């Protein structure tokens, strides 16, 4: 519902979505063979499925191909200072892909706008939607469209005849935030195939024991997971598959 | 919303003796043909327990806010499903996280919010003139809630809305515990044909519902549901029929218990 | 400033409804213009918004490509168009004005609101209303007071300005609303309280005016002779 | 929709009533704030609160709201007679990519001296028989909007066709009045012996029977 | 109604430092974009640097180094500092202001 | 990365003629081109912007039309007052201006 979306939000009015109460894997996302921007700092793709955070956010805004690099925190420009500001200690990265098929018609696609004029530096993780008339002269502007009074929002020309660097790219940015609260969303763990009748070790949610796995004839009550004996040693464990 | 009631003649509670009741599973391990001793909270054998009467034929309604210590034992000889659920809390003034249990006719709802609590919340069941059955239409448990992040729905169950005055046919047991902050619920259905003086038979209680809620619940209150038939005028002031119900409130104590396990893997006998 | 909209409109189930929302006391400045509907017994839905300073529109996912919304900077008015009308669409519309801000929230809040346009759909065409007198009986007049009035049948639409003696009577006059029927017909009622001593010297008449139908009938009311 | 609101609320003139609007994490649980709107029954809706902390001009100080987690709450210092209006919560939805309003709640604080239902029955006149239609009007006055069900009988079988109910209109002395209609035909009008209108109100029933002949 | 005054140009050694001065009468320096366009004598125009409304500045590939822009809001003037110079720096300039993707106003040259 | 090349350099036309000056770009740019007129010894002045719009002070004798790659600055009537060079300027996402060559118009 975020990637394969029917419509895409504007640059200034980027949609924010929070996902939780589930698990999220990045292996299928990596092997899609359609994303040309996956440079990430701080975390690693190999260790992304091991550690996790309290919550994961998602941001949706479509830009050109020249501004996908501008989303890095150490960047300046009309997008990196007036549209989206990323902190230096930001955890996560930016996912972008080519969207030549969509977000374009026969004529100029003027359905997307972005901020162009601002009197102050934007705060990190802040979105501004202002429809006030921008002023540059000393005389105040009472909402008129005269000299030194222009709309801050500038239209984007998403023509199909533009170059690769000017092609509109659909950009989805994930946000990783870890707090002291217990984690609600994490990564799914591995599920290796069991090996019976062989001296193997396992991690069955409560122990790390080495031994063969033999089929038994005693059945468990449907509320127990462990199993003891006379000598108080674990020798009967239920496989949750 | 909630309403107040009027003073009437009531029956004081009596004291009865328990006979090998209040024994559950203290762990989730499998033990076969062994005798394992464990230290946890269990109901002492042959201990004095209170008796609360809810039968109509009079007008016995006694739901006081009993304190909740480290473990209780709620046993009801339920026949026509008069007792529906329980409400837990600490101060009951929309200040702490309060717990609500309701076994409705469609699904079991376990929501933990600051629901507020009146002096006597209850469920009213009204008898329709056109339909020859009982439908619950008076939903008076809470007024409003502000926030809560915990919302759990258990498995659906089928409840009988018809109330009678005959002998009981089933026995229900409920055990509420609070260790580390986790909530423990032990329940099992056992069929028996008796009114009082429960038999000396043994029946363990398996855990059913387990929830990680940060509550303190120093006190608790049970719910009693009455019936609105053509005999009563229809006002919850002085005339109501509560069917035939009788529930016991036990207190768990930190007593060492020896549990006997069979080859199948169920508890057969217990020794204090 | 204040915004003005069009009046009440009635159409056919399958025509196109055309409304506008004008601005009085000033233009729209650079703030965006949006439209929010409201149905009786339901919530308020958002269908789209117009950027009047750039001439672009942003619709909603619920509404498909059947509605085009435009704005004209020359006359400073909002231009709304809806097609493929349905019997469900019996809601009223207001024109919303949004006032944004800079902050963490960045949620659009509707600052100014329009008067409101009443739009309803009816398959039945315009017909001629029929008015018949109502008079009390002998058993109904137990005391010194009597109840009488006039009844309106097969009329459209429901809002009808009913006056007694061309507005000369104001005490005891009650106005009743219409009600749905199986065929979609509407029916109102009107009753007044008059003493029995004035029934033999004063004649009560009902004046019903229908502005869309361009008709006005005058009818007299007489007491029953059998009872 | 995606926003859940209570259907109705109750209160007293002098106590505190808190209305909570909860929604999904995409709109309410995200970084977007909430905006409150008040719509009186008869006038256009108007802005009440934006930004969850600020207030507009002309809005009384008794209107205050708070945001906590995945819900929005309001604090009201006393209920007045003009507070009888619908309440909605509006927030930006990321999945919808547009504004979405709440389910709406009704805050009704009123009280009237309800009395016994006085009903009247007006038989149709002789001039109505030539219109190939027969209507029966059962006007009821000095009654409460609750228990407004109207039943029609012909002393042998109840009538289940052409029956309806009407929303009463407020009078000038804190009273509500309504009427009911029954569509019949002049051919079967003279077949039955008598007609009556039955109105049930809080257990009190009044029967009025008219004689066509 | 837009007027820009430029000064500070003259003869200087390549191994020296000079400070340029661009002033606007009816415009401020902290609310609009400004372009530093240098045109070679006998050749076409060429972009060198740009200053945003905030505290961000950009330079071209050939003039990425040895360039510093520091606007002053006290006297409504624009300051540019050149630590080092090359033999190709002999060109005319017009300090100017403009919007995104284009500029309209211009100024004089020294 | 982007190079702005103009095909004409010196074109001579009479008063009743169209100068037909065109500009070319390596990468397609959609309606974000501006044209200027720099008199000798005088500051340049903007003539058109975004390849479609006209400035208020600029007389309407100038025109432009180009979607992505081929642009033009055809003039209906050539005036002796405006005899100077022209430049096609296209900016980038970082406000990096790119000025092309100059085309001069001379009297035959
Ligand atoms: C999204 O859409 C593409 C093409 O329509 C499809 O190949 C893919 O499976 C969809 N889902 C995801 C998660 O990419
Ligand atoms: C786990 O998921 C698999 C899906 O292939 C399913 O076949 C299996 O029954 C599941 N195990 C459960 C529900 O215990
Ligand atoms: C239990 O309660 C009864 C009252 O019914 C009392 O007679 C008896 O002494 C009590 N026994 C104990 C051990 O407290
Ligand atoms: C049963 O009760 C629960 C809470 O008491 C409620 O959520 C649910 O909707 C009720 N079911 C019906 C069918 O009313
Ligand atoms: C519960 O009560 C105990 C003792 O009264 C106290 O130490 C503890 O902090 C309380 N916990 C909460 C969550 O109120
Ligand atoms: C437990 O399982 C054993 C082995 O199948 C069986 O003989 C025994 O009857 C079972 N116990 C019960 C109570 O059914
Ligand atoms: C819920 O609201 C109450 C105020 O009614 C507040 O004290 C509490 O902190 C809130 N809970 C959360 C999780 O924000």
């Amino acid at each position: 519902e975020v990637f394969n979306a029917t419509r895409f939000a504007s640059v200034y009015a980027w949609n924010r979505k929070r996902i939780s109460n589930c698990v999220a894997d990045y292996s299928v996302l990596y092997n899609s063979a359609s994303f040309s921007t996956f440079k990430c700092y701080g975390v690693s793709p190999t260790k992304l499925n091991d550690l996790c955070f309290t919550n994961v956010y998602a941001d949706s805004f479509v830009i050109r191909g020249d501004e996908v690099r501008q989303i890095a925190p150490g960047q300046t420009g009309k997008i990196a200072d007036y549209n989206y500001k990323l902190p230096d200690d930001f955890t996560g990265c930016v996912i972008a892909w080519n969207s030549n098929n969509l977000d374009s018609k026969v004529g100029g696609n003027y359905n997307y706008l972005y901020r162009l004029f601002r009197k102050s530096n934007l705060k990190p993780f802040e979105r501004d939607i202002s429809t006030e008339i921008y002023q540059a002269g000393s005389t105040p502007c009472n909402g008129v469209e005269g000299f030194n009074c222009y709309f801050p929002l500038q239209s984007y020309g998403f023509q199909p005849t533009n170059g690769v660097g000017y092609q509109p790219y659909r950009v989805v940015v994930l946000s990783f935030e870890l707090l002291h609260a217990p984690a609600t969303v994490c990564g799914p763990k591995k599920s290796t195939n069991l090996v019976k009748n062989k001296c193997v070790n396992f991690n069955f949610n409560g122990l790390t024991g080495t031994g063969v796995l033999t089929e038994s004839n005693k059945k468990f009550l449907p509320f127990q997971q462990f199993g003891r004996d006379i000598a108080d040693t674990t020798d009967a464990v239920r496989d949750p598959q | 919303q909630c309403v107040n009631l009027t003073t009437r003649t009531q029956l004081p509670p009596a004291y009865t003796n328990s006979f090998t009741r209040g024994v559950y599973y203290p762990d989730k391990v499998f033990r076969s043909s062994v005798l394992h001793s464990t230290q946890d909270l269990f109901l002492p054998f042959f201990s004095n327990v209170t008796w609360f009467h809810a039968i109509h034929v009079t007008k016995r309604f006694d739901n006081p806010v009993l304190p909740f210590n480290d473990g209780v034992y709620f046993a009801s000889t339920e026949k026509s499903n008069i007792i529906r659920g329980w409400i837990f809390g600490t101060t009951l003034d929309s200040k702490t996280q309060s717990l609500l249990i309701v076994n409705n006719a469609t699904n079991v709802v376990i929501k933990v919010c600051e629901f507020q609590f009146c002096n006597d919340p209850f469920l009213g069941v009204y008898y329709h003139k056109n339909n020859k059955s009982w439908m619950e239409s008076e939903f008076r448990v809470y007024s409003s809630a502000n926030n809560c992040t915990f919302e759990y729905v258990s498995q659906p169950f089928l409840m009988d809305l018809e109330g009678k005055q005959g002998n009981f046919k089933n026995l229900r047991e409920f055990v509420f515990k609070n260790i580390d902050g986790y909530f423990k619920i032990y329940s099992k259905h056992t069929p028996i044909n008796l009114v009082r003086d429960l038999p000396q038979g043994f029946s363990a209680l398996e855990p059913l519902v387990d929830l990680p809620i940060g509550i303190n619940i120093t006190r608790f209150q049970t719910l009693l549901a009455l019936h609105r038939s053509y005999l009563t005028p229809g006002d919850s002031s002085s005339g109501w029929t509560a069917g035939a119900a009788a529930y016991y409130v036990g207190y768990l104590q930190p007593r060492t218990f020896l549990l006997k396990y069979n080859e199948n893997g169920t508890i057969t006998d217990a020794v204090d | 400033v204040q915004l003005v909209e069009s009046g009440a409109e009635v159409k056919k189930p399958g025509s196109s409804v055309k409304v506008s929302c004008k601005a009085s006391g000033g233009t729209f400045s650079s703030y965006a213009i949006s439209w929010v509907r409201q149905a009786p017994g339901q919530g308020l839905e958002w269908m789209g918004g117009i950027i009047p300073i750039l001439g672009i529109a942003n619709y909603a996912q619920k509404f498909q490509g059947r509605v085009t919304i435009t704005a004209d900077k020359s006359t400073s008015t909002a231009y709304m168009e809806l097609s493929s009308l349905r019997s469900e669409d019996t809601a009223v519309y207001y024109c919303a004005r949004e006032n944004g801000y800079s902050g963490y929230g960045a949620a659009a809040n509707f600052d100014l609101w329009g008067r409101g346009t009443l739009v309803t759909v009816s398959s039945a065409s315009t017909k001629g209303p029929s008015v018949f007198p109502l008079a009390p009986s002998s058993k109904s007049t137990s005391g010194g007071t009597a109840a009488l009035g006039c009844l309106v049948k097969d009329y459209f639409p429901e809002p009808v300005t009913v006056s007694w003696n061309s507005g000369a009577l104001t005490s005891g006059v009650h106005t009743f609303p219409a009600v749905l029927q199986s065929s979609g017909l509407y029916s109102l009622s009107s009753v007044v309280t008059v003493p029995s001593s004035s029934l033999g010297t004063q004649t009560y008449i009902c004046n019903v005016n229908h502005k869309p139908s361009n008709t006005k009938v005058d009818k007299k009311v007489e007491p029953k002779s059998c009872d | 929709s995606v926003l859940t609101q209570p259907p109705s609320v109750s209160g007293a003139p002098g106590q505190r009533v808190t209305i909570s609007c909860t929604g999904s994490s995409s709109n309410i649980g995200a970084g977007y704030d909430v905006h409150w709107y008040q719509q009186l029954p008869g006038t256009a809706p108007k802005l009440l609160i934006y930004g969850n902390s600020n207030r507009p001009s002309g809005v009384p100080d008794r209107f205050s709201g708070s945001k906590s987690g995945t819900s929005a709450s309001l604090a009201i210092t006393g209920l007045q007679a003009e507070d009888e209006a619908d309440y909605y919560c509006q927030s930006y939805d990321s999945s919808l990519s547009g504004s979405v309003f709440g389910g709406g709640t009704k805050l009704t604080v009123l009280g009237q001296p309800k009395a016994a239902p006085s009903v009247t029955l007006f038989p149709p006149s002789s001039e109505e028989l030539q219109a190939n239609k027969a209507t029966l009007v059962c006007l009821i006055s000095d009654f409460y909007p609750g228990a407004v069900t109207v039943a029609w009988k012909a002393d042998s079988s109840p009538v289940k066709a052409g029956v309806e109910t009407t929303t009463p209109s407020k009078q000038s002395n804190n009273k509500y009045a309504a009427s009911s209609y029954l569509s019949l035909t002049p051919e079967q009008w003279k077949s039955h012996r008598s007609y009556s209108c039955q109105v049930t109100h809080e257990g009190s029933t009044v029967e009025k029977t008219v004689a066509p002949t | 109604e837009v007027q820009l005054v430029e000064s500070g140009g003259g003869l200087i050694q390549p191994g020296g430092s000079l400070r340029l001065s661009c002033a606007a009468s009816g415009l401020t320096v902290s609310s609009n974009y400004m372009h530093w366009v240098r045109q070679a004598p006998g050749k076409g125009l060429e972009w060198v640097s740009v200053l945003y409304a905030g505290g961000s500045a950009f330079y071209a590939d050939s003039v990425k180094g040895r360039f510093t822009i520091s606007r002053n809001n006290s006297k409504n003037t624009l300051y540019l500092q050149m630590n080092s110079l090359r033999a190709e720096d002999t060109a005319i300039y017009y300090c100017a202001r403009g919007l995104g993707d284009y500029l309209d106003s211009w100024g004089q040259g020294t | 990365d982007i190079q702005m090349t103009q095909s004409p350099s010196s074109v001579s036309a009479s008063v009743g003629d169209r100068v037909t000056i065109t500009c070319r770009a390596s990468q397609g740019i959609g309606s974000w081109l501006a044209w200027y007129q720099q008199k000798p010894g005088k500051a340049p002045q903007l003539l058109i912007y975004a390849a479609s719009t006209l400035q208020s002070g600029v007389p309407p004798r100038f025109s432009g039309s180009g979607s992505g790659t081929d642009f033009t600055l055809t003039i209906t009537s050539l005036q002796p007052e405006d005899f100077a060079s022209y430049y096609c300027q296209q900016a980038n996402s970082v406000l990096a201006l790119t000025f092309g060559g100059g085309t001069k118009v001379e009297i035959k």
